[PDB]
């Protein structure tokens, strides 16, 4: 089910870096 | 120095054996016997979205949840809060 | 257990309370004299006062020798050890034949150990030292007891224990809310995890949280453990559980049967006697059944003389269907059952006779009942006639093929035609031998 | 007690230009195996030592001298009756042998072999006169003044 | 309750039954008849007890059921547990782990015992008070004090660190009767002089007490250590040898190890450290040995460490195993020259009846005189062992019918139920075709 | 000391000219055989020839093994003498040829000079130095010395639980650390310490001792084939996982030969060629005999003495090949045969008297004559074996010497081989097989 | 049939190694877990770090 | 393959290892899977050593020191090896014949393994 | 071809790693700057002044062949390039490559 594909690998490699993870908020 | 004394004696009830432990200082006694109070039962948290018993805890919002839809709703609410308060 | 084997119908010896053998009872038919003798042997085994006694079941093949031995085992019950063995098993690539025989001898002698295990279970609610108003030596604090409160599902009890347990409590890191058990016979504290009521759904520990114990804080029970002398011998010869380099080598190296020495066996005997005298254990001498004894060689037979003369040996039951055969390991030496006359002088011989057609029909009916097969009277008579010729084993082996053929034909009972068709499809030993003799040129060797 | 007549380290393989990775790999394997297994071999320490070197039994000291046997009997009687004994000998080496013999028998003793410093002599005398646990006091006839 | 040892074939034999002059009584200590053979066995037993001549071999030869093994067991019971007695069968030397010569060497060396006697100082007393003071945190020197008491003494001991550790490990408490060896520091608890405090919980049911030791505290006791030559060989062969004492798996011990042990034991004997206790090796059914084993026996008896060898065989002029040579007793003539032969004659009627009576007494079976006559006739006609088996068979048959004394009817019933070799062979001849291979 | 079958044999009983005295050194006859054995002893003492084989041939009871042990006694305890039985080559661990080769090397001995370096003293300082080395301070009655030792020695010291104040013995050659005890000076500090006290060493801290070691070629082969001198984990692993004997290669034996030759050239070793004795040679098979051909042809082999009592007998391992002594004719061509003869009644009486004296038994002249007559029939071995039972009977009856009645009573109690054979023949139907 | 936890490791924080927290996520979920001594030891033995896709058996 | 000019693990534990390999035809900077750092540390790989790294398996073999550093000491027990000639990255398409027995014997016993039972095996 | 250093040790210095080694023949004397591996090799095999040793440069194989002040000190050059010839049987190659530490089987059977 969770084997990588060439398309997914290329998309992740070409895409920019993900946004920084938000800091935890006590809510 | 600070010592722990282990003592076994023969004392009349025709004789019986008794053991004693002597702590030189109160610090050792407190360390070995903290006399801790009984722990408290944690509150069984509940998911604010589906009211089912909580099974997960979103690290960003610290809001317990029990369904992927509940998680999506919580993250949408957090995004709206960020947009409003900024 | 659910599958039906060849002796699944044998539930014991059909003996009256006076020892006389009923014609058909407990799955056994006929063999009245042999059954009575086997009942006397059963009484001998139950008396537990004899050692090294041997019985030989002698008779043609298919006469109930193995059935009689299994009936003896059924009469004794599961409490009495019963170690079946074929003569071919002494030929091992790891140990000598005498060692195999000795090991089976020790397997037949059982030991039943009864002990009382008293424990205190609970979740630690309170951990309070009992100080003394007069400290010994003048300075510091002295303690005379440690009060431990144990909570279970249906109670809560407090235990005033020895001060020395303070070290065990700290070593086990026992705190309030943890589930522990204390053994009376040893005075040791063991922490079996923390109570589950203090665990949240966000925790990830696996073996840390345990349910609150059910029942009373003070649990005591009588433990009955059944062991054999061979179990102790093997556990002491190749011990498991040590943390030294030798135990690690034992774990690494391939396990191999070894020649256990008389020193270890004597030590085991001394320990068993000590337990018996203390009242902990009760000796349960059982039976060693050696089927196909004729497959033993002359060395095994010679060793059996010393083995049976011992005062620790079990009661051995032999079985042989051979006539004046040649003893294995010897060159042209013939003995009446394949057994040297020296060993025949040490055994009591029980003779099994051939079955009359009526007894064969009864045995066939019993086997059909055991296999869940309905057979008509005419089919039963035809199968008994087939059993008069050929053999009894051949007739009892036609029941399930005939039942399958009837079921395929759409009938819930075996008729005569089904038995006839099965007899046509499958050949017996004598018919195959006739075919082979008639065509000896076309066959090989 | 059985010791091999000869003892040798394992044969070593030498090449002028060996693969530079074989020796470090073997060294690391040996180091890891030793770190995991040597603590587990400690119980077998006495067997290995007894098979590696054999010392003379202390009992053989008395068997080689009839005087020691007679003295053993005499000292046993003297201790049983509850006395204190002074042993005088002309030779200091005999004092060393007596030290061994008295230790083997368990007799507590003090020694004055003339080689003791002058200030220590009085301390030894006072200790022997004050301490009742000291059974024997070995002395050299010519020493002590 | 039944012990691990029950009534066996030779359970009634308590000794050879000889007087001071080695003259056999007719019936004493279980032995009946065999007067000449018992006298010879007594002479051999005296030779064993003297323990001066090494490598003596005796052959007990006779017909089956003539008491060869009975005589061997009587010799074993008359020797006593002090002298080693290794009884093996001839088949046991054929092993996949070791050679036949190695197995014979181990059997020989299991029959010689080395005893070391030494005197040690021993403290035995009742613990009155034990005090141990240890640092609260970190490595430090534990200081302690122990008080020991007898009926006539009480001394307070200042304890060292290692003695403190030993007492802590043994969990010595007040009222415990302990034994301390001064040299090794080993502590053995042997009981409690009184109970522990009742107010404590989870203590268990208190057992019986032990009276406090009397006399002086520090006594001098003689310690005896006895091992066989085989045990020395095994523990000296390799580091893991001590486990081989129980698991077998000794392989083949180097001859160098055995030579070193022989030299060391001789040195100990000269130096008075140890005494050698020669014993007996009894090989039952020695005819199972092959020519190689007999050739090894020939020369292994020439050592000064060899024990007395006793063999039993019921063979006539028979082929030696491993060869095609016919020899008396199945034994080569070279070995037969190195040994004295003790013949056992068949039993008469009165000897058979007395043997049956002794067997009945051992089995706690009560039998009538007519039943004894019938059983003796059956034993003479069939064999002694068959009658012995019928003893308990008829006892069980009598007990089944709620009887108290074994009658002739019970003996006839068991004679009908259980067959001897002769009647079984007759019935097998009657149905020879039904049995498989003839 | 227990009396064995050959305890009376002290030598060959030869004069200065090599001739055999009639009765000397516990030998009564076999004058020709004794002279031949004396020549063989001189050959062994020459230490010049290698692989010279001798066969002692004769009927049983003719003193072949007695002559071999007399050769051993003449040689002395310094010269190796390896006694092996032909049945001992059938091992379950190594091949028969390997057993023979190992017994060949056991017969060659080597006296080698060795120097032992010893550190012995009371420990005053045990300071680890970061793998952590150790700096140790040792004191004796003569001085004090500080030493830096390998981490292995520190591990050994830790295993011995050596602490400041303990008297220790260190062998620098083998790295063997022995803790002997707590120093005697501290024996008064406590009343119960669970310690064994030892006096202070009275020599120097560092000692060098030169000793003579008696070893064989087989010992070197074993030490270099199953090494245990490294004191590393691999040696322990090999010992525990591979405890069985192995077939040592010719390469290892060549290396050991080179090492021993180097030692002899250095002047610190002396070679003692020694003797191998095979008693029941007929128990060897054709493979063993064929190997022994080449083994005896070697220039390293010792002197081998063979014995046999067989007549024209089938060689073991062959189907029906029959040879004069159970030995194939090829090997008989490589041996010198010493023939032993049957004893006269006078010689039998002499041997009986010698055995009686050896066993501490007083026997009357009438009893001696009767026992010699008994030995004329039956065998000499049987007559000798009746001495101790007759002595026991005499002791029971209160007599300090054996009379004829005791010998008659013992002979009545115990049968010989011929009498037992007669009994078996008369009653063949009653005995088994 | 066995219950498991399956996700991608986001963060592993261990305080000082008595107690720590583990964050796991899926494409549709994200949660944080409190770790004990044995869980922390098991995570350190397997050298689990961020970005690793792991499964944890609840029972064992 | 090449001489190691830089060996820098990048901390987040180690996210990756940046290595610098030199040959006669140039220098290449490589990002290594963090599991290769254990292999590099076991092989005792330092700057100036000539190594090769398998791309598919991460296996590291330190085949000596570069001969340009042979004069850094007058006496070291080192094996000095010439700098590799070709490119750092080498590709080869190969055809190798194996038999079923080779695959059978490869799976009869385990290989490697840091456990005590594996090492003793 | 191998480089063999044979001479008499004059002075050995090791400091917390760096070190120096001074070796002499009857014709020349030299001081060497030691590396870590050669320092370890010289530490494992105790080498002191006056010993006559030979070193295999590539391996650190140090064998002490006596002491001089007994074997005479070597005469010629300290560092010599030698041609070493080995004749190895196919069986020896097979055994050496049969397993790790497999050369041991050349001496104890166990192949
Ligand atoms: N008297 C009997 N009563 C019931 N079943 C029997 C009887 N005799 C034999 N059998 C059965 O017939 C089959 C033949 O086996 P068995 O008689 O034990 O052969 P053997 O006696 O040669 O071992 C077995 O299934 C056995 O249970
Ligand atoms: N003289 C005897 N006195 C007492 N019991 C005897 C005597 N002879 C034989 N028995 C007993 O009869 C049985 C057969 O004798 P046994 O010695 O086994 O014969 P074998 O000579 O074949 O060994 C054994 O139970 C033995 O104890
Ligand atoms: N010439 C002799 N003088 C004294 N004793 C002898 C003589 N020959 C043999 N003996 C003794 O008689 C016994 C038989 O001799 P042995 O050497 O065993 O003969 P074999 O040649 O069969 O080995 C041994 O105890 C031996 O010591
Ligand atoms: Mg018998």
């Amino acid at each position: 089910r969770h084997r990588l594909s060439r398309r997914v690998l290329l998309e992740v490699a070409t895409a920019p870096d993900p946004p920084p993870r938000p800091k935890p908020v006590k809510m | 120095g600070p010592i722990i004394t282990y003592h076994s004696v023969t004392v009349p009830l025709a004789r019986c054996s008794r053991t004693f432990i002597t702590f030189s200082d109160d610090a050792t006694f407190e360390e070995w016997f903290p006399q801790g109070r009984p722990p408290k039962v944690p509150v069984r948290e509940v998911c604010p979205v589906t009211h089912r018993p909580a099974l997960y805890r979103d690290p960003v919002t610290d809001i317990p949840y029990a369904t992927a839809r509940a998680f999506k709703i919580i993250r949408e609410a957090y995004k709206k809060y960020i947009t409003a308060h900024g | 257990t659910q599958r039906i084997a060849s002796h699944s119908h044998v539930k014991g010896l059909g003996l009256d309370e006076s020892g006389l053998a009923k014609q058909a009872a407990s799955g056994l038919v006929g063999q009245e004299n042999a059954r009575e003798a086997c009942g006397v042997i059963v009484e001998l085994i139950k008396s537990k006062k004899m050692a090294g006694r041997a019985v030989l079941l002698a008779g043609p093949p298919g006469t109930g020798k193995t059935a009689l031995a299994l009936a003896i085992a059924q009469e004794l019950g599961s409490k009495v050890p019963f170690c079946p063995m074929v003569g071919s098993e002494v030929y091992s690539t790891e140990i000598k034949k005498t060692e195999v025989l000795m090991e089976n001898f020790r397997r037949a002698i059982g030991l039943r150990i009864k002990e009382t295990k008293e424990v205190y279970e609970g979740e630690v609610t309170e951990l309070t030292p009992c100080e003394t108003e007069n400290p010994m030596g003048g300075y510091g604090k002295t303690i005379s007891h440690v009060i431990i409160g144990l909570k279970t599902a249906k109670g809560t009890k407090q235990l005033k224990l020895d001060p020395s347990i303070f070290e065990s409590l700290q070593k086990e890191r026992v705190e309030a809310g943890d589930v522990i058990y204390i053994e009376a016979n040893s005075g040791a504290v063991k922490r079996q995890g923390r109570c589950d009521t203090y665990a949240t759904e966000f925790d990830l520990e696996a073996e840390e949280y345990v349910p609150l114990p059910k029942g009373d804080v003070h649990k005591k029970k009588e433990i009955i453990q059944d062991v054999t002398l061979h179990d102790l011998d093997v556990a002491n010869a190749r011990p498991q559980g040590g943390q030294d380099i030798l135990s690690m080598m034992g774990q690494l190296m391939k396990p191999k049967k070894t020649e256990i020495t008389d020193k270890l066996r004597g030590e085991i005997n001394k320990v068993v006697n000590k337990y018996i005298d203390q009242g902990i254990a009760e000796l349960v001498p059982g039976v060693l059944f050696v089927d196909e004894v004729h497959m033993l060689d002359i060395e095994c037979f010679t060793y059996l003389h010393r083995a049976l003369e011992s005062s620790i040996a079990p009661i051995v039951i032999f079985a042989s269907n051979r006539g004046n055969c040649v003893i294995r390991g010897t060159e042209d030496i013939t003995s009446p059952h394949g057994i040297p006359l020296d060993l025949l002088d040490r055994v009591m011989i029980i003779r099994t006779m051939l079955y009359t057609p009526q007894e064969m029909k009864q045995i066939i009916k019993i086997r059909a009942q055991t296999e869940g097969i309905n057979i008509s009277e005419e089919a039963l008579n035809h199968l008994g006639e087939i059993g008069t010729k050929t053999t009894l084993r051949y007739s009892v082996q036609l029941l399930t093929p005939a039942n399958l053929l009837a079921k395929i034909n759409g009938k819930d009972s075996i008729e005569k035609e089904h038995v006839e068709e099965i007899s046509e499809l499958f050949y017996d030993a004598k018919s195959s031998a006739k075919i082979l003799a008639d065509q000896q040129d076309k066959y090989m060797k | 007690f059985v010791m091999p007549p000869v003892e040798a380290p394992p044969p070593s393989l030498h090449a002028c230009h060996p693969p530079p990775w074989l020796a470090p790999r073997q060294a690391a394997f040996q180091e890891q195996l030793a770190s995991e297994l040597w603590p587990r071999a400690r119980p077998l320490h006495r067997i290995v030592c007894n098979m590696r070197t054999q010392f003379p039994d202390l009992r053989l000291i008395q068997y080689d001298c009839g005087k020691l046997q007679t003295l053993a009997v005499l000292l046993r009687q003297l201790k049983a009756e509850g006395h204190r004994v002074l042993i005088f000998t002309q030779m200091t080496r005999m004092l060393d042998v007596l030290e061994q013999f008295l230790t083997y028998h368990g007799h507590l003793y003090l020694r004055l072999d003339g080689s003791t410093r002058v200030e220590q002599r009085q301390a030894l005398m006072e200790r022997f006169n004050a301490d009742k646990r000291i059974f024997c006091f070995i002395l050299s006839t010519r020493s002590g003044g | 309750v039944t012990r691990i040892e029950r009534i066996g074939a030779h359970s009634h034999i308590r000794g050879l039954g000889l007087d001071d002059a080695l003259e056999p009584r007719q019936a004493s200590q279980g032995m009946v008849g065999q007067l000449a053979a018992r006298r010879a066995a007594g002479v051999v037993l005296e030779m064993i007890r003297e323990g001066k001549i090494a490598g003596r071999a005796v052959l007990i030869a006779g017909q089956p059921g003539t008491g060869k093994t009975a005589i061997a067991m009587g010799m074993a019971q008359a020797l006593g547990p002090d002298t080693p007695f290794t009884a093996i069968a001839g088949s046991e030397i054929f092993s996949l782990e070791m050679s036949k010569t190695e197995a014979l060497t181990q059997a020989f060396r299991r029959s010689i015992g080395v005893r070391i006697k030494e005197e040690t100082e021993i403290i035995e007393g009742e613990v009155v008070e034990i005090q141990i003071d240890r640092p609260a945190t970190g490595t430090g020197s534990k200081v302690g004090k122990l008080t020991l008491k007898t009926t006539e003494m009480e001394t307070i001991y200042d304890l060292g660190t290692k003695m403190i550790e030993s007492l802590t490990k043994d969990k010595v408490q007040a009222g415990d009767v302990i034994t301390i060896d001064k040299a090794t520091g080993k502590i053995s608890k042997l009981g409690r002089s009184f109970t522990r405090a009742r107010d404590y919980d989870a203590m268990g049911s208190q057992t019986k007490f032990v009276q406090c030791p009397d006399g002086e505290l520090q006594k001098r006791k003689e310690v005896v250590h006895t091992v066989s030559l085989h045990e020395i060989d095994v523990i000296n062969s390799r580091t893991q040898g001590f486990l081989a004492l129980f698991s077998g798996d000794t392989g083949e011990i180097k001859s160098e190890v055995r030579e070193q042990i022989n030299a060391k034991v001789a040195e100990w004997r000269e130096e008075g450290k140890a005494e050698i206790i020669p014993g007996v090796l009894f090989i039952d059914e020695v005819h199972m040995l092959d020519i190689e084993s007999f050739s090894f026996l020939n020369r292994a008896l020439e050592s000064d460490m060899a024990p007395v060898l006793i063999m039993a065989t019921n063979r006539g002029i028979t082929r030696i195993r491993g060869t095609s040579y016919q020899s008396p007793h199945g034994i080569p003539i070279d070995l037969l020259d190195r040994l004295l032969i003790v013949s056992t004659t068949p039993y008469s009627e009165k000897d058979t009846k007395q043997i049956l009576r002794i067997r009945c007494e051992e089995e706690d079976v009560e039998m009538s005189e007519d039943a004894y006559t019938v059983l003796t006739r059956i034993g003479l006609e069939t064999s002694l062992r068959y009658a012995i088996q019928l003893i308990t068979a008829a006892s069980l048959v009598c007990r089944k019918r709620k009887g108290t004394e074994v009658q002739v009817d019970d003996i006839k019933r068991v004679y009908s139920l259980f067959l001897d070799e002769s009647r079984s062979t007759q019935y097998m001849k009657e149905y020879q075709d039904a049995f498989l291979f003839n």
